[PDB]
Order: C-alpha cells, then sequence, then structure tokens
C-alpha cells in the first residue's frame, strides 16, 4: 500500500530539477504500440498491378 | 533570425533545461537558449535528444521492415516511423 | 555458552515496534528481590491485587526508585534518537539537484521508480541511443 511520489509533466511548484529518465517515465506512450494491419498490403499491390 | 547550427552548448542546456521544466514547456526553455525558438527546441528534442531514438547502426530485420513499409506506404515516413522505430528523418535517410 | 540472533524485518505496524522495543527494554532489567520481599512482607493480603483492590493513590516512589526511572527513560531516548542512521555523503555522484530538499526528492524517486527506469539510464548514459 505505498504510493509512490507524482512526478508530473506539467507543474513543478518547489522549481526543482527531475533526472530526464524519471522525467519520461510515461509508459502508455511506449507500449502504446502502433501496430499496422495487413490491407495495407492488398492495397499497394493491387494498386502496382 | 533565429536557428542556425546546433552547437553542444545549446544541447547541454537544453537538456538541463527539459530537467527543471518538462516536454511541455518549451517557451520556457527557449528563453534560456537565445538565437533558437520553443519549436526548435521542441524539434530538436523529438528528433535527437529524446533518449529513445535509436542511433545505433541499422540492423538487417529493421531495414527489411523499412522497405516493406516504404514499399506498402509511399512516403508517409511519419506514419512510418513509429513502426519500424526510428525518426522519420533517419528513417527517410537511410531508405535514400 | 549461549547464542541468539534477532534481526528485524520491516516496519508493518507503529504497535510492533513497541512489543520489540520493550522486550529488549523487558529483558535489559534486572530485580533486586530485597525491596520486593520488604514491600511484600509490609503489604502481606494486598501484595495480591485485584483490578479493585485499594490501593490506586498511595504510593510514593523514593528518591532512588524515579532517579533509576529518569536514567533508563533518558537511555530510550537515545536508543530512539538513532533511528535513522545517516548515510555518508560522497561527492563523486554526479548530482542532480539544484537544491537540499530537491538531493531527497530525486532519492525518493530513485526509491520508487528505480526499479523500472533502468532502460532509460542505460539510454542517457551511453548517448541516448538503443
Amino acid at each position: 500500500w505505498k504510493i509512490p511520489p507524482c512526478i508530473s509533466n506539467w507543474k513543478n511548484a518547489k522549481g526543482y530539477t527531475i533526472p530526464l529518465d524519471k522525467r519520461l517515465a510515461a509508459d502508455g506512450r511506449g507500449l502504446q504500440t502502433v501496430h499496422i494491419n495487413e490491407n495495407f498490403a492488398k492495397l499497394a499491390e493491387a494498386l502496382y498491378i | 533570425i533565429k536557428g542556425g547550427v546546433w552547437r553542444n552548448t545549446e544541447d547541454e542546456i537544453l537538456k538541463a533545461a527539459v530537467m527543471k521544466y518538462g516536454k511541455n514547456q518549451w517557451s520556457r526553455i527557449a528563453s534560456l537558449l537565445h538565437r533558437k525558438s520553443a519549436k526548435q527546441c521542441k524539434a530538436r528534442w523529438y528528433e535527437w535528444l529524446d533518449p529513445s531514438i535509436k542511433k545505433t547502426e541499422w540492423s538487417r530485420e529493421e531495414e527489411e521492415k523499412l522497405l516493406h513499409l516504404a514499399k506498402l506506404m509511399p512516403t508517409q515516413w511519419r506514419t512510418i516511423a513509429p513502426i519500424i522505430g526510428r525518426t522519420a528523418a533517419q528513417c527517410l535517410e537511410h531508405y535514400e | 555458552k549461549k547464542k541468539r540472533k534477532n534481526p528485524d524485518l520491516g516496519f508493518s505496524d507503529y504497535a510492533a515496534a513497541q512489543l520489540r522495543q520493550y522486550h529488549r527494554l523487558t529483558k535489559q532489567i534486572k530485580p533486586d528481590m530485597e525491596t520486593y520481599e520488604r514491600l511484600r512482607e509490609k503489604h502481606g493480603e494486598e501484595f495480591f491485587p485485584t483490578s479493585n483492590s485499594l490501593l490506586h493513590g498511595t504510593h510514593v516512589p523514593s528518591t532512588e526508585e524515579i532517579d533509576r526511572m529518569v536514567i533508563d527513560l533518558e537511555k530510550q531516548i537515545e536508543k530512539r534518537d538513532k533511528y535513522s542512521r545517516r548515510r555518508p555523503y560522497n561527492d563523486d555522484a554526479d548530482i542532480d539537484y539544484i537544491n537540499e530538499r530537491n538531493a531527497k526528492f530525486n532519492k525518493k524517486a530513485e526509491r520508487f521508480y528505480g526499479k523500472y527506469t533502468a532502460e532509460i539510464k542505460q539510454n542517457l548514459e551511453r548517448g541516448t541511443a538503443v
């Protein structure tokens, strides 16, 4: 039940200096995983043919 | 009357200003660097200083996926670039 | 020859630490039987009281008793004051803070998020690569 400290992307009330790995620990935009579909292939191939 | 080549002093001040202000205050960072604007600071960060940007040598499977996607989505490097995991400028340069 | 090992686990409770502290203090104390049997022979039947006996408002401790109590309590206060041992301050680590509170916040951040932000640290040291 321990709560980690909030490191915000917006607010820095006491003007601290936070290490870059800590500052960019936004995992959701690293696990978002832009995954392509397989129907682009049919389109591209049919257009070249 | 802004911009030009990026020197190393400006990049280290850019990193320290990211460490103090974050990635959503680029106009506070650009008041710390003269001859660079907020858009230029942000562009420089996301294109050469973000520590996810793989600056190593291209592998074989990356360039296979590159040729597949570049035949698959013509001139769409901002769309290809998050899929193959490199910056779109790196991606376009290596494709050419 | 005897042998005993007593380490501690984590915190878990302000009452478990109390109980550990109490067992330490209560093993350390040694009774003097002379005063004990003196008071026993003096008080007689009421020396084994119940909840409602009568003796609640009567006892007056002689100066040596209260001196022993105050000495014990000062030892206890000192042992409590040594609770957070100050880790030594090396200045060879590349500092990462512009302030004194900033350093302790970065330490708490390395406690909590140090297990996760370990690839990005490797990127930052190798030249923002991989």
